[PDB]
């Protein structure tokens, strides 16, 4: 696919998938591990880890 | 024709936003004017997952 934003998606997929079992640190106290792979669309929604 | 009521258009020097709210009510002035809409806030925002 031709979008700006596949691998952050292939990230948070498997993020997503994978919380409960294994953590990853974040940038706010807005947002959680399960947010929905489908909301990552823009780039200012790109994790800084 | 009261002449203080039409401020704005008897006097060359007065700005087009100048009121005198006691005294008259000046019956022609500048007003703005909105185009503005109200949509619901589910067709704003989807949370579709």
């Amino acid at each position: 696919t031709t979008d700006p934003c596949a691998p952050v998606k292939a990230f948070m997929t498997l993020a997503n998938m994978m919380v409960g079992f294994e953590t990853i640190p974040m940038d706010n106290q807005i947002y959680t591990q399960s947010r929905r792979a489908s909301a990552f669309s823009t780039p200012h929604t790109w994790p800084r880890c | 024709i009261p002449v203080e009521r039409y401020n704005i258009l008897t006097n060359p020097d007065a700005p087009p936003t100048q009121i005198q709210l006691p005294e008259v009510v000046d019956l022609y002035n500048v007003v703005t004017r909105y185009a503005y809409e109200t949509p619901p806030i589910t067709a704003v925002v989807m949370g579709v997952p």
